[PDB]
């Protein structure tokens, strides 16, 4: 515990699940920018403060970055006791937050902007923890490549990132089914494995 | 009132110092687990592991081949009293004449 | 003799336990030291006081 | 109405195990049954297993 | 990672991965098993009758779903372990 | 009645049944 309370009219707060994550906010027009120097965790809309995990190196200077969340819609229905009370009950749910460095600290407004998959810094709902990606650039182009012919693929529930050509992207329907596949086959090995004659058989 | 029954077809492996010889109800010669006990199924393509750890009885012996959904074992969970005990009466009667 | 789903105590019960099994057998005659043939004799044997001659 | 349906005899499909499971069952009555004549099982103990 | 390089070439991976015809259990890792226990050894319960015993149950169960795998395989859409078609494939034809 | 709405809601085959080969070596309609 700090043992003091901090002034949070001069600290971004970023909502989490379980945890409120503060992080200190240098001055400037747009509201982006960010200094990792401070930061600070609270249990959910409650106001003791106290020092985060951070488990992998820091930023020592002021960036510019975007913040994204990820996480899980919960639809519930809710036991109706008067007359018009509500049928569904629906909740965002967010689990992690993704912070991405703006290409050169640059500017919204310049015809200049990107964003620079590189540097992407993650904030963990269950763990309380700050920590940086590791990305795999697999588009060629070297360290030079173009950031505007640039996409980031995230999947794993986090986990896996990774920076691959505009053009080569799957299309909606096709990431659908080709997890649908995968489960399916697996499924229906299991079901058969049962039964006595199953080494001797061919899928087809 | 449950049955193990085998995952697949193969050899059961187990010790049998652990496990200790009996009877059963419809006289058969098996053997009674009062420890866990862990046994393996040599599958060709893969190991099978299954546990017994209530008082149960092993209906085969170590190296027996074993086919898929036959039942090796038996696991006898329920122990309980029953006021609803009968006692009944079964009357053998011959087939040839004789002394 | 013993009862019903029992571990088997008698000692005469575990040794025909034993013996429901092949190689049990075989082994167990060598160890008497006795021919195959010896073993299916004695098995027709009487038993009881056997009268002098 | 529009879907339709309706039963009929090769729709009533049956486990694909079945013949396995109830010849192997056959098999273990067959054997208690010459066992009783020879004297290594009783009464009791048929009546039960089957 | 410049490029992307990963090889699934062996027939049986890229088959599995594919969805190709392919046997379940892969040849080369099917291995051996030490001998289990002769009939004589085991137990009367599980011992098998010297003779073979007649049961009403001994001819397999004619149905369309043979027939069918039968014909596809003549043709060639399908290829199966063996010349007649066995449970576990009938079962999968029923899905698909 | 219950029939009816069953096959409704029932649904739609979702992998080895709709597709033999896996999607990876490789619906459509959208409406307003």
């Amino acid at each position: 515990i700090v043992d003091y309370r901090i002034n949070e009219e001069e600290f971004h707060k970023i909502s989490l699940l379980d945890c409120d994550f503060f992080i200190r906010k240098p001055p400037d027009p747009d509201n982006d920018v960010y200094d990792f120097r401070e930061m600070y965790v609270t249990p959910p809309d409650t106001d003791i403060y106290a020092i985060p995990r951070v488990l992998a190196p820091m930023p020592q200077k002021y960036i510019r970055c975007a913040m994204s969340d990820y996480g899980c819609y919960n639809v519930t229905e809710p036991p109706i006791d008067a007359p018009r009370d509500p049928m569904y009950k629906s909740e965002r749910e967010v689990s992690k937050v993704f912070l991405t460095k703006h290409y050169r600290n640059r500017r919204a407004g310049d015809p200049e902007f990107a964003l620079d998959f590189e540097e992407i810094y993650v904030i963990d709902s269950k763990t309380k923890s700050i920590t940086r990606a590791k990305v795999v650039v697999t588009v060629p182009g070297g360290r030079n490549r173009d950031r505007k012919n640039d996409l980031l693929v995230i999947r794993d529930n986090g986990t896996s990132f990774k920076i691959i050509p505009s053009e080569e992207r799957d299309d909606p329907t096709t990431v659908i089914e080709k997890e649908e596949w995968k489960k399916s086959r697996q499924d229906m090995e299991r079901h058969l494995r049962k039964l006595r004659d199953f080494s001797v058989s061919n899928w087809f | 009132a449950e049955h193990v029954r085998a995952p697949s077809n193969g050899k059961i492996k187990f010790n049998e110092d652990l496990v200790h010889p009996t009877r059963t109800r419809h006289g058969h010669p098996a053997f009674l687990c009062s420890i866990d006990l862990y046994v393996t199924i040599e599958s060709e393509d893969i190991l099978h592991n299954v546990n017994i750890p209530p008082k149960s009885l092993l209906l085969v012996q170590n190296d027996q081949y074993v086919e898929s959904e036959q039942v090796i074992a038996e696991i006898r969970a329920g122990i309980s009293t029953l006021n609803f005990k009968e006692k009944v009466r079964k009357h053998i009667y011959s087939d040839s004449d004789g002394e | 003799n013993e009862g019903e789903e029992v571990a088997l105590q008698s000692p005469e019960a575990i040794e025909a336990f034993k013996m429901l099994s092949p190689n049990y057998r075989k082994k167990k005659i060598s160890d008497m030291g006795i021919t195959e043939d010896e073993y299916y004799a004695k098995q027709f044997e009487i038993k009881g006081e056997i009268p002098e001659p | 109405t529009a879907t339709s349906i309706s039963l009929g005899i090769d729709d009533l499909l049956t486990i694909p195990s079945k013949g396995w499971l109830v010849q192997d069952a056959e098999q273990q009555s067959l054997i208690l049954e010459k066992h009783h004549h020879y004297g290594n099982v009783h009464a009791v103990e048929k009546l039960r297993q089957s | 990672q410049p490029e992307q390089e990963e090889e699934e070439l062996t027939g049986y991976e890229l088959d599995k991965r594919l969805g190709r015809p392919h046997p379940f259990i892969d040849p080369k890792t099917k291995k051996k098993i030490e001998k289990p226990l002769t009939s004589e050894e085991l137990w009367w319960n599980w011992r098998k009758p010297e003779k073979e015993q007649w049961s009403r149950w001994q001819r397999r169960r004619p149905d369309v779903e043979t027939v069918f795998l039968k014909a596809m395989a003549e043709t060639g859409q399908v290829k199966l372990y063996g010349d007649h078609p066995t449970l576990t494939e009938t079962a999968l034809y029923r899905a698909r | 009645m219950l029939i009816g709405l069953y096959v409704l809601t029932s649904g739609n085959h979702r992998g080895i049944c709709v597709n033999r080969y896996n999607p990876c070596n490789r619906k459509e309609p959208f409406f307003s």
